[PDB]
RNA sequence: AAACUCCAUAUAUAUAAUUUUAAUUAUAUAUAAUUUUAUAUUAUUUAAUAUAAAGAAAGGAAUUAAGACAAAUCAUAAUGAUCCUUAUAAUAUGGGUAAUAGACGUGCUAUAAUAAAAUGAUAAUAAAAUUAUAUAAAAUAUAUUUAAUUAUAUUUAAUUAAUAAUAUAAAACAUUUUAAUUUUUAAUAUAUUUUUUUAUUAUAAAUAUGAAUUAUAAUCUGAAAUUCGAUUAUAUGAAA
């Protein structure tokens, strides 16, 4: 490195001034990595999926004409029925 | 091994293990179930060579040299001149095979 | 409360819901909701240039952040299941379970690895 | 089991010859936490003592009047009263 | 905040009422620095199950509070 | 079962304005072999050996049937029966899962000279794969009087990719050094072994192996590193 330190120096200032990035020479901890960090937040949201989508409750709203089954709770209804019945209900929760 | 005596080396080298080299094995068996009567078998050449060479290294690990190359070198000069203790092991291998003559089945 | 686990009323995700399942996505939207806060405040407390009292109010303040504005706090499950080991990032699945679609063909270009 | 040292013969100091231990003793000076001097007679080989810790600077006796020193040290830019008013709220316990 | 820029750990405490008055600080922290600003104050650190009494002197002035309040019991073997 | 299948191989065709170039490539589509032919030598028209001439022609992966082991899984998930419903359901703060007498597997690093360490910029030679929940180049600063190396910080050039980055691959090979080793050194001479030789003097079971264990200081991630994380430095230097 023959070529001189501070024009150098004077050189990688005006480039900054350029374009828009900072000149830090004393090369101390400014805190510019925290906020220049894209933020991810949005995406690590839409994990789990679209929490508005279409339920076997809407398939009643959209299309009252046609009779929906939806099968799984009835099975689920007709076993509470079968426990009700044989004395496996379950018990009448506490209130205070 | 050349340099301590100029003459070809690999011929050199190629002649000591064909000297060294045991031409039969007094190979052990455990015969049915009885005593383990030992047979007298050929050797093919690698494996003569091959038993040649595993004294030839023990030879040379004996003498005084850092380089293990040096070492087998002056092994192998030794050898060419004509002085081993592997000469001595190569002859009491065929003293034993010797001893168990008609061992060897088809004859 | 009574009416909600969480002090934030959020939706339930569409698909297979799981207690373990709806705390982590509770706790990502609200990280969601309160990213640039925290990282101002980050900020604002790892400055040698600023106020020192600022940047420990700021530092003091980041410490009562809640649970759920933790970056660090949120682990991805897998969204068919609700399992928390082996989740693989490029289909929201656990291994086994994504074994069990990658062979009946839901995964959009996932077969066989023969080589 | 019990360690001792094991005494040799006596030594038989007749009636009129015992003589009084007087131990060798320098005069020494000790400064208090204050500048306050004072003589006393002492055994150990040290003429000059000063006290950091004594009465004159005890809170007991006048009521009417180093790993602290490495946290001082490295964290001696940020300078740490008003540090503990702004770190100090009472709510949680 | 272990790296000497940055640092030290802080926590909020009331310690200002410790100071006026003898009330131990019962801290669930175990990971706040101590400080100058309390060497002689009565803490009850949190141990995972029991509060663990301690009165800091001037040598802690480093190091943290759970560093004291030793979670685990000394082991021993039932030679059976 | 074999075969079709995939990878890899050989050949052909197509495409790529040979700056996204690596055409010595990539990728679609074919063809190719579970190779063929002939002379002989043994055993009975064939089958093994050998020889020859024709060919790029030589592997790996997936696939592991029926039954069985009441083999493993109700902690991927789901469901039967059964039990809990102010609790065996739900949330927070901390602790634990990392405790340590002996024991048992798997590994890693070692116990030095057919083997370890320094160095090697017209930068010796790869492949496969990742980079919008990022990959981070050059360069400056400190550790460190040059600088390089290694580690952090400073700050983001380029590219979301046959285009840029992760990333000058490493052993190799070459010079140098290496205690145990008076199998070396350094003072004299010595000389047609001179990075060396000879003579005479003095040079008197863990190292210039190993890296456990610990002390202090810094750095990194994170809101937080005490229990309980990862680096770097200066010391520490067990066992073997
Ligand atoms: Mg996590
Ligand atoms: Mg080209
Ligand atoms: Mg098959
Ligand atoms: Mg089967
Ligand atoms: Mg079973
Ligand atoms: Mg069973
Ligand atoms: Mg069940
Ligand atoms: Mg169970
Ligand atoms: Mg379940
Ligand atoms: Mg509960
Ligand atoms: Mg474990
Ligand atoms: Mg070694
Ligand atoms: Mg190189
Ligand atoms: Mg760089
Ligand atoms: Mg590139
Ligand atoms: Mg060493
Ligand atoms: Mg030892």
């Amino acid at each position: 490195m023959n070529v001189p330190k501070a024009r150098l120096l004077k050189v990688a200032e005006l480039s900054a001034k350029i374009f828009d990035q900072n000149f830090n020479p004393s090369g101390i901890r400014t805190g510019s990595k925290i906020l220049n960090e894209r933020l991810k937040g949005p995406s690590v949201a839409s994990y789990y999926g679209n929490p508005d989508i279409l339920k076997f409750r809407h398939l009643k709203t959209l299309y009252p004409d046609i009779e929906f089954v939806d099968l799984e709770e009835q099975y689920r209804l007709s076993m509470v029925e079968a426990k009700k019945r044989r004395g496996k209900g379950a018990p009448k929760k506490m209130k205070k | 091994v050349y340099c301590q005596t100029r003459q070809d080396p690999i011929q050199a080298l190629e002649k000591s293990l064909d000297e060294l080299a045991p031409l039969m094995m007094t190979k052990t068996f455990n015969t049915g179930v009885a005593k383990a009567s030992v047979i007298p078998v050929p050797l093919n050449k690698r494996q003569r060579n091959r038993i040649a060479w595993n004294w030839i290294v023990q030879s040379a690990n004996q003498r005084v040299s850092s380089d293990f190359a040096v070492r087998l070198g002056e092994e192998l000069t030794a050898i060419a001149k004509g002085t081993s203790s592997a000469f001595e092991k190569r002859d009491q291998i065929h003293k034993t095979a010797i001893a168990h003559r008609a061992y060897i089945q088809l004859k | 409360m009574g009416n909600f686990r969480f002090p934030i009323k959020t939706k339930l995700p569409p698909g297979f819901i799981n207690a373990r399942i709806l705390r982590d996505n509770f706790k990502r939207q609200q990280f969601k909701e309160n990213e640039i806060l925290v990282k101002s405040l980050k900020f604002i407390a790892r400055n040698m240039n600023l106020p020192t009292k600022l940047r420990l109010e700021a530092q003091l303040k980041l410490n009562a952040l809640p649970n759920y504005m933790r970056s660090t706090q949120i682990k991805n499950r897998c969204v068919d299941s609700g399992h928390a080991r082996f989740v693989l990032s490029d289909f929201r699945l656990c291994r086994y379970q994504f074994r069990e679609n990658a062979l009946k063909g839901n995964l959009p270009g996932v077969k066989k690895g023969i080589w | 089991t019990r360690i001792t040292l094991p005494r040799r013969p006596a030594k038989k100091i007749q009636l009129g010859k015992s003589r009084p231990a007087i131990y060798h003793q320098f005069n020494v000076k000790m400064e208090l936490s204050d500048g306050s001097v004072v003589i006393r007679r002492s055994q150990y080989p040290k003429g000059e003592i000063r006290l950091i810790q004594d009465q004159r600077n005890n809170p007991l006796w006048n009521p009417s009047r180093g790993s602290l020193d490495r946290f001082n040290k490295r964290y001696s830019s940020l300078f740490s009263t008003v540090e503990l008013s702004e770190e100090n709220k009472k709510k949680t316990q | 905040s272990r790296s000497v820029w940055k640092g030290p750990n802080i926590v909020p405490l009331p310690i200002r009422e410790a100071m006026t008055k003898g009330t131990p600080i019962r801290t669930n922290a175990r990971a706040a620095t101590i400080l100058p600003q309390f060497v002689g104050l009565k803490f009850q650190i949190h141990n995972g199950k029991e509060y663990v009494p301690i009165e800091i002197s001037e040598d802690m002035v480093g190091h943290k509070l759970g560093e004291f309040a030793p979670t685990r019991k000394r082991f021993s073997y039932t030679q059976t």
